[PDB]
């Protein structure tokens, strides 16, 4: 007797804590790459592996170690709750995407691989190269009482 | 001697007054925060009142003429005018000139057009008093000075709002302001000031809404034991899945009616009993702060700075809305009238200068003002003249 | 031992996944006599 | 609300008019308080005897020098002849403004956790700690479900509890209880300390009558006054001597304020009759222009 | 400022508290930190509500939670008065005690002129 | 045997790690029947 | 007989020129380490030797060399006139300092290494690395020479 149930967790101002406002534009921070949504191999029904905060390299290529590490995907199209996008792209389509790069804050708890292992020291001082604040000092960490 | 030995400073005073702001009321962002203030039901309703007087004082507007015969001549041409602008009245211009008690400032903008067929063909009159809305000026700069902060020399307007979904002179335009002094081109809202007060009023009312909700005082619970309900939840063709079953539907309709008794096994394993049912209490005391006279505090706190506070319960509400009145009269008899003239090339002396009276905002009373003519008519002091005779 | 002691409304993450849940019924749905178009019939904000 | 104010007199030559050919002031220039020296705003002699001049920042001549005394007009309220920067109204009210506030702080931050009646449950250990490391079994659903269920428990038409009733020791497995403050409330109540301080700030401005000729009538002919003295005293006999009008003592005209309460009709109708109907009032223009 | 009526109390057993202090990498010190943090933000709303474990060890029980109180009887003094006493006390030498509420102040004002 | 007895709001640097959270949900967000501009939505200060 | 008088010259915006503020977190430009207050050895008042301006690794410690440099201390802790955090530390205890590090507008000759010798050019390119513009022209003042 199924109670149909949907859920959602976080937002995109909680990976981005803060920006940096270039006055001259509004682009400066941000970087547009070109990834593949839905998979190459996967029906055009899955629901693509791009959840907000994985890191990506320089070709868009998702990250699997320090090594590649360039950006933060924080594209719309892959925010928790907006799942309306099913359908709409067929296997291997190509699409552009948004990552955050220059003069940001990070949250150290919400950066991933696209294994879903969490950032490490390696990844962090990588992506601190690009002058983005990576902090772990966060209040929230814990729901409610259990 | 005849030189000027310093600067009103208009650059600076202003660049003080930003940073001793919150920054939710500062220029760019003040035009929204307005906005999203006046929702509030006792903020709406004290500009309301504000707009209701100021109107009808705008109504019935009287020009008064001088003693010698060309300004009675003036003054008929300066009523024609002001009468006659091409879809403009002077209540729909005053009801958007006193929009500065809203934003602190008010732009208007004079424009005039030759006359092709009238009474007075030839001559100019005033197209329309252009309102200039806040919003649609520049967020950046609005008002440009010299190369020091000395003077103005025009307003800025934003590019977006030529469009559909650049520097207008000083001299074109006439500004109103309140709450500062001449040195504060961008005036105080009087909204600044409430707005603390505001913040405070709102999350207050918030909590009163959800704490009511909240007070579950005399709960229905039950005690059954774990048993029964565990044996349902594997069993669920069990008589323990039943009689579970029917308790999720009776306990949520038990109601007080006609009918309503509770029957429960009497069985007892240890200290407690097997079976009980009891109504919830808060074990303890409830809250303290009474959180309703919080409210009326800060709402007072709002109306206090509009002069409308005594719908809480000549006057202050009276005098308040005269100062408005004559903030506009300055704007129109100093700036419109005398260039208005000088256009048609009506030249006067200074005490031959007609000026706009505007109406009186407070009625006459019927009784008062019956027996305090024959006060003064019963001894003679009352001349006997056409405009005693009008008044009736 | 990790989650012995629960307190709610105290995270956004907990909040909103309560909020946005379509099968919640809240407080705020009190429909009373009969329903009426003043009341929400969804938990989740517009 | 500074205890000082300087304005500059300017003046100028008429080109066209009625009096072509005088001086008239151009403009009464005013000299924000904030644009002043922050170091030395006025400057005396060698001695502390009397002001030579006013001095302004060279910061106030720039967008984003010392003035002769002869050429302000200075007035000040709240001190003696001998205080330059006089005394503003708000020093005094300062510590009252400061507690005002902080109790203010205290009463939002009170009304906001006053967690009465909050709702408390007590679940075995046992079921807790299964759920935290194995998240796909029965008593992880079940935990799950209540972090939902409990944070939607409000009143209603079907709000009821329903928990097990096993019972381990003198105390029950699981329970269900509404908290409460155990003892005695705030005592201080933070409502009055509060209309204290708002009535001892407005009663140096004159405006205490709110919080329920008068004090606020009389407070403000004391401002008109101090304006007056420098607008009768300092510039009307500058401005005859620019243009030589040079009178005695008893002909000197002086500028007299407007009145500050309105006229009653009822009695100033009736007072009229009374000295009217003796004949003590003369027969001039200046008393029938008055109606 | 110093009426702290109906402040929250947490007791745990001192095995945890123990542990997550010689531990910080432990199950019990992040328990223990996220404690610290959830107390502080406990205010009074929507989902506000307490869980705690049931244990029992001796006559007292494990875990609790309670509102505090003062036992017994608050101030008694009630110096709101006293403070009126003593500002009628100054304002009379003045002439001005009128404000507390031909005068007084008019046969005083009077002497000095 | 260290960190026995905690009291909060006592230090500035418990303080400011609590209020600087920006997960943490705190009495200031109750936003009532529909949320409003005019309270915040964040803990931290601007 | 002796007068015991004292002067309060210095200051701390010599140290940091300008700032890069961001309309988000302010504190981008900052960092927080545990550095050694007092020395290790010493005796229980022993003040620090550490000094506003001194060059920080990384890892907390003070730099020696160029390559070792990561940002500068400009902990309100060891300004000028407010060093009153005399004796209120043990020998060798930590402490967490505030390191600037990038959006900075520092100034040249206020920084150096942990000995006090001037940074070099390496420790300038290791520097402004991070985005830091190192100024080599503060004005200076000369205050009575009877001269100029």
């Amino acid at each position: 007797a199924k109670a149909h149930v949907a859920t959602l967790e976080g937002n995109y101002s909680d990976i981005v804590l803060g920006r940096v406002v270039a006055f001259g534009d509004t682009g400066w921070n941000f970087k547009e790459v070109d990834m593949t949504f839905i998979a190459d191999d996967a029906d055009a029904d899955s629901k693509t592996t791009l959840f907000a905060g994985v890191l990506v390299g320089e070709d868009g290529t998702p990250a699997t170690a320090a090594a590649g590490v360039f950006g933060v995907l924080v594209d719309r199209k892959v925010l928790p709750g907006v799942d309306h996008y099913i359908g709409v792209f067929e296997p291997g389509e190509k699409v552009p995407m948004v990552l955050a790069v220059r003069g940001l804050t990070l949250n150290q708890l919400k950066l991933k691989y696209a294994d879903g292992t969490a950032i490490d020291a390696a990844g962090i001082q990588a992506l601190e190269a690009q002058g983005n604040q990576v902090t772990d000092k966060i209040v929230g960490t814990q729901f409610i009482g259990s | 001697r005849m030189s000027e030995q310093g600067t009103f400073a208009l650059a600076k005073v202003q660049v003080d007054s930003e940073r001793m702001k919150a920054e939710e009321i500062r220029w760019p962002h003040l035009i929204g925060t307005a906005e999203s203030m006046k929702q509030d039901a006792t903020v709406a309703t004290g500009l309301d009142m504000l707009y209701t007087f100021v109107e009808k004082a705008f109504k019935d507007f009287k020009v008064i003429p001088g003693e010698s015969e060309e300004s009675k001549k003036a003054a008929k041409f300066i009523e024609y005018c002001l009468k006659n602008m091409e879809g403009q009245t002077l209540r729909q211009f005053a009801r958007d000139a006193a929009t500065f008690n809203e934003y602190g400032l008010s732009v208007v903008e004079k424009v005039y057009t030759q006359i092709a067929v009238g009474e007075y063909v030839g001559k100019y009159k005033v197209k329309n008093l252009a309102f200039r809305p806040q919003a649609s000026l520049s967020r950046t700069n609005p008002i440009v000075y010299n190369s020091d902060g000395s003077a103005i020399v025009g307003i800025k307007q934003s590019l977006s709002a030529f469009q559909n979904y650049v520097i207008i002179p000083i001299s074109r335009v006439m500004l109103m302001n309140t709450g500062g002094s001449s040195s504060q081109a961008l005036g105080v809202s009087p909204l600044v000031g409430c707005y603390r007060a505001w913040r405070e009023k709102i999350l207050i009312e918030n909590l009163e809404v959800v704490g009511a909700t909240k007070d579950m005082g005399g709960v229905i619970e039950l005690k059954i034991p774990s048993q029964i309900l565990n044996k349902a939840a594997m069993d669920p063709s069990s008589p323990e899945a039943d009689m579970v079953r029917g308790l999720m539907s009776d306990a949520a309709n038990a109601h007080s009616g006609e009918q309503s008794f509770f029957m429960l096994p009497s069985d007892t394993k240890d200290n407690a009993p097997q079976y009980s049912m009891t109504l919830k209490g808060i074990d303890g005391m409830g809250k303290q702060y009474s959180t309703a006279q919080l409210i009326s505090d800060r709402k007072k706190s709002i109306l206090d700075r509009l002069g409308a506070g005594f719908i809480n319960v000549q006057t202050i509400h009276t005098q308040f809305v005269q100062r408005v009145n004559e903030i506009i009269l300055e704007a129109l008899n100093e700036n419109l009238l005398p260039q208005l003239l000088a256009l048609n090339d009506i030249r006067l002396p200074e005490t031959e200068m007609p000026y706009v009276k505007a109406g009186e905002i407070v009625d006459v009373d019927m009784e008062g003002f019956s027996k305090a003519i024959q006060r003064i008519g019963a001894v003679g002091y009352l001349p006997k003249t056409p405009k005693v005779i009008n008044r009736v | 031992n990790s989650s012995l002691v629960i307190i709610g409304g105290v995270r956004k993450d907990e909040f909103f996944r309560v909020k946005n849940n379509p099968n919640s019924y809240n407080g705020f749905m009190e429909q009373g006599v009969y329903p009426t178009p003043a009341i929400p019939k969804q938990s989740a904000w517009p």
